[PDB]
């Protein structure tokens, strides 16, 4: 989107990835799984959920209408209550549809800044020791075991444990 | 109003 | 040796929901929550467990003023809504006008009971008929008879004596007072049912001063009847009199109705029945019982109702685009 | 060696069109939509080939009723919109008034065709004076006239006697009905024009109870004339009759219009005059021909239009910022 | 705007470009000339078209006056009808005019989004192979030949063929 | 070594200001705008230094008819809006109706100055009765009197003659022309204050024909009298006057208004008091002087005013998220 | 927020930094401060006031409410009256709620935009010369003098001169 | 409603 | 309307 995120260099989803929106697939010697970032799923559900309620707030001091009667010599304010209520309905009706579309709009591109945010995050965690394929994964230099897995997603990534093993790593990838 | 996105593993804001 | 991997992605589900945007449209989304209702049940409902008035194929007038046909309605319980046909048939049956009919309806979608009080008695007319006030333009039975709420008086022997008649509301609700005027075809038709030719009715409150005279004029038989019928109506408040003085062409006032309820009500403009039911919305198509905020039923709603739009979808987006 | 280079960047072109934002104003864009129409021809145009009733220096009033100078439109074609002035100066040529004027122009407003059919000869009058109804504020040529769909009635000899009329809508449509009443300054004018001395006109339908009585009063010569002519109207359904019983100060209905188009027209106040043409747009300024979906014109216009709105620039970004 | 892209880091626009509003200017041994990326362009189009005909499609439904005349004893109904008519029309003109500044606003982030998601695609397939000189260009470490650069264009960057070369080259830059 | 090291990032301070928005309320910023006012000083006061007409306990009926308590406003200056009451207790002292009450106040809301001209002098009835016209209903200090500006007109000795007075507005401003009709209880009453039983009144100007005639009616003792008085009123255009003419229940015309200053003002319902103060925008509630765009005080606003909202809070963010 | 900048890898804000909403901290051998980019700065300020004031002028044209009186047998029309008035309220009201509400998260996320593009654009004059810590900070491999500094900060950051020596320095951490 | 951007190089689309 | 954000620093627009 507006990212480039969702649909973008990430050109597909996760049907295997259950417990998260956003999160990050792990394929080291041991084994290959999905893990889901709690954080900013969270983060997300609670602003969606934020902004339905709001909007739904914000709805209900919505006009409703009353019914009268005018005789056959009242016409023209009866034309004047007919206009009226319906001119209010129109207003409203407009402004329930086009929020829709702008929340909307605005909610999946949320979604598109929150994954590139945490694409973002763990290629600035991982940094000369990881290669960026493009695809939105990452390749290590230095084999990254399960603890080590755990280490980017959670944020814990002591880099200069496995700096100098990916720096010798990085020189045979520099000489062939 | 609480939609239950992902149950039993995040909290739903609202009530 | 390949490396280990660490991916970024998203989820996907097996949600066929689709939600539009303001540049792309039919965006199938992981999760999304349609915030609009359009189911009705179809009948007309209780409204906290209150029966509706159905008024059927009666009217508003002919149920006030006491319509033969109307007498299923003669007493009425606490009601939600009033419901009424468009086109109700058991109307004025005696063709004739309501002053301010629309109004009184107005003040009606304010009440939520009346209590219908004999204000002068039928017997209390000793110098005048009171059982010959009545109609073949209203049939009660396969027989004459005339509105049950007010009384056409006429003239006993050949003398209509001045009728001077007061009511205090000694009620502290407000009574709602209804009489009438005869419009007839001919001076002989005055002097036949009214002795005296000139006629006049005087009805006169804190409020009102009513000085109303008899029109005489070449009308039609509408309902086989070429006279016609004015009916008037105002509120009295407590400690608070009617005074009516009236030589011919006098429809009495005999039953009035008090506000002893007023709650909140409407008419409802629809062609319905009762269907022996609850809700806690009412529709003119329908009851609805929806916790989603909007709905597309009718703009006329009752009770707890969700807010009317014309629109026909709308979903919000909750989720992100599904592969 | 300086080596290959892939370089990433937009679109510039020698676009001049700015739009603005809501933090910046005046950006140059590459590519604009103008959503808002501005240009009017500045006449009254036909809609679906349909001309206009252009009532000129006339009034609605004058034109039903036939004021001798509104003589330009007694037959009538089909129109799309009456086109009024502010203040038309053909208007009531008696000083008086007309009966719930402004609601007839409402539900003029829904027609689009009025055949004018002689309900009552002006030959028709053998016990009253017919062709003496004429005066001189009303003129038809520099002599003196009277409205041409209406008659003024008169004592013929010395005797006026009671006038006995019925006319009934043998026509499926529905039929316009138009009459008057002269108030005059002095009993010695109401016994000159109706010898006698108290009169009274008594108008009957099915909806209709009327009972009108002569008001005179010592008013002023307005148009020279202080006596003053009071109009009613009134609509007849089919397989319906009109009654009318007077014996004095009667105007009585000769020509009546039916209702044999009713589509959709309306009354525009305007000063333009019909410039031969044809639009799908007509406003009070002028006609419009644009597919933009927006106009800054007129809030009233008649025909396939665009949306109106106070605005005075309305310009859609569809392309980037311009170097 | 928001990302960066349009009047930030490509200070500038290319009037030589003719065939689209996003693209790519190349300068190899062999020659100079602007390419335009035809899928952004159309996507764009698409949802430029599209984001109008609904502005316009929502603004359909809007109230619309009629004439009434009211005699000089009803000047207070009177009164109700010129208001409610001018504050539908004041309500529907903000409507319009709010809208047309906020969707404006989005579409110009939206080209600028696009020109970004652009930028950061061919850097993300031009690795280590290419150095970044930051005015939107980069500068190809080993020799990109036509054919090469329409790889670069139309995303099938056979990055490997290049990898050992341009790490080669890289070599030299290293030492001087 | 420890490199040197450039580092980005953002601004904060102590600014304990939090807005909202779609996701996320109560976000604490660096920089924000309070939009919307919620202060007034809760009394009435001048705009553009010019004092309002506050009515007291008065209504604008007693004030404009003279009731007799109301004689603090014999002479009014100019006034930004007028100030009256809920329920104003110095009203119609004599029971009765104010003929189109409502329109007149809607007229009074763009009138600015009003001159009381007597129009009819007092004295000017030599064949009747003047002074003799008060009424226990409208006490002037402990003793009997009537309403000021208008006369109640009497029978002299045992005739009262027929009434036949005109003016002409020789005044290039419109006049305010109020008049009445004495209905009373019987014609014993009648007779006693107007020999002659049967009355009329006969008003007439360009635009007005009017024919009243008093209706007798058993009515009640409203502020102790049954009879009752309905007061009329009509504006005068310059070369213009208008022509009475009467023979019983007559109240006769002595002052009237003209609108030398037609310019804004309105009638604000509150019963606050005049708290010697000058401000650009009055409410009903208070005062507001504030730059601010929006308020929160009353939807019925007069001079200057910011725009009304039915809000509790409006701020808008102009700085980022604080720590 | 949607750029991942504030509240993100920049977790916290500058107190000390007092002379602009968006800026830089150095901390080289001479000494260590806060400056603040005016240009970022005075451009968002120009937008935010240009912002509010739009906002205020669409709102100026506002429907205003007058009194009037109805009898008691004008029960309906002043039904209309009251309905009307309020229902222009209501519509007004949410109006003004909602745009407070989306502008403002606008404003938010605009304040987001400018220091990640800040961020970016040092990030892409210091090159190869400056390792990328995460934090929002990055580590110059060649000593950057105050002069150097504000060559960062200004924009005229003369890579070429600092790019052999930050090279030569590279080489000893490539090396250990 | 088709605005005709590029003319001839990209399908406007709606009509 | 000048809101006056870091004054003696920057010219706020509008006047």
């Amino acid at each position: 989107g507006l990212f480039g995120a969702i649909a973008g260099f990430i050109e597909g989803g996760w049907q295997g990835m259950v417990d998260g929106w956003y999160g990050y697939h792990h394929s080291n010697e041991q084994g290959s799984g999905y893990a889901a970032d709690k954080e900013s799923t969270q983060k997300a559900i609670d602003g969606v959920t934020n902004k339905v309620n709001s909007i739904i707030d914000k709805m209900n001091t919505q006009f409703e209408a009353v019914g009268r009667e005018f005789n056959n010599l009242e016409r023209r304010i009866e034309n004047l209550n007919k206009k009226m209520e319906d001119g209010f309905l129109d207003v409203w009706t407009y402004n329930a549809e086009l929020l829709v579309l702008m929340e909307n709009e605005r909610t999946l591109d949320f979604h598109d800044s929150n994954v590139k945010n945490l694409y973002d995050k763990v290629r600035l965690q991982l940094r000369d020791n990881a290669k960026e394929l493009g695809n939105g994964c990452f390749e290590f230099y230095h084999k990254c075991d399960n603890e080590c897995m755990e280490s980017v997603r959670n944020g814990t990534y002591d880099y200069p444990q496995y700096s100098e093993e990916a720096r010798l790593k990085r020189e045979e990838i520099s000489s062939g | 109003w609480t939609g239950d996105f992902f149950s039993s593993h995040y909290t739903v804001p609202r009530c | 040796d390949p490396g280990d991997q660490i991916c970024i992605g998203y989820h996907a589900n097996n949600s066929t929901e689709q939600v539009d945007t303001i540049m792309e449209k039919n965006v199938t989304v992981t999760h999304a929550q349609d915030i609009l209702e359009k189911k009705h049940n179809g009948k007309l409902c209780d409204l906290d467990g209150v029966k509706p008035l159905i008024l059927r194929d009666c009217s508003v007038a002919g149920w006030l003023l006491g319509n033969p046909m109307c007498d299923e309605f003669i007493n009425v319980p606490e009601w939600s809504y009033i419901v009424e046909k468009a086109n109700p048939v058991n109307n004025l049956c005696y063709p004739g006008d309501f002053n301010d009919y629309e109004e009184l309806k107005h003040l009606l979608s304010r009440i939520n009971h009346f209590e219908k009080i004999q204000i002068i008695p039928k017997s209390s007319w000793s110098s005048h008929e009171a059982s010959l006030g009545v109609s073949s333009a209203c049939p009660y039975q396969g027989k004459s008879s005339f509105f049950r709420n007010v009384v056409w008086l006429i003239k006993k022997n050949s003398t209509y004596p001045t009728i001077k008649r007061s009511y205090n509301n000694t009620n502290q609700e407000d009574l709602l007072v209804l009489w009438g005027i005869h419009h007839p075809n001919d001076a002989a038709e005055q002097t036949k049912l009214y002795q005296n030719p000139t006629t006049y009715i005087s009805v006169g409150t804190s409020t009102l001063n009513q000085r109303l005279v008899p029109r005489i004029a070449t009308r039609s038989k509408v309902n086989g009847q070429s006279g016609r019928m004015e009916f008037f109506w105002t509120i009295l408040k407590p400690n608070d009199a009617i005074n009516f003085e009236s030589n011919g062409n006098f429809i009495a006032p005999e039953y009035a109705y008090k506000i002893v309820k007023k709650g909140d009500s409407t008419i409802m403009k629809s062609e319905l029945e009762y269907g022996n039911c609850n809700t806690k919305c009412q529709t003119p198509m329908g009851a609805i019982n929806s916790s989603m905020p909007f709905h597309n039923i009718h703009p006329l709603t009752i009770g707890e109702c969700p807010k009317y739009v014309k629109s026909n979808r709308l979903v919000l987006a909750t989720g992100l685009r599904n592969s």
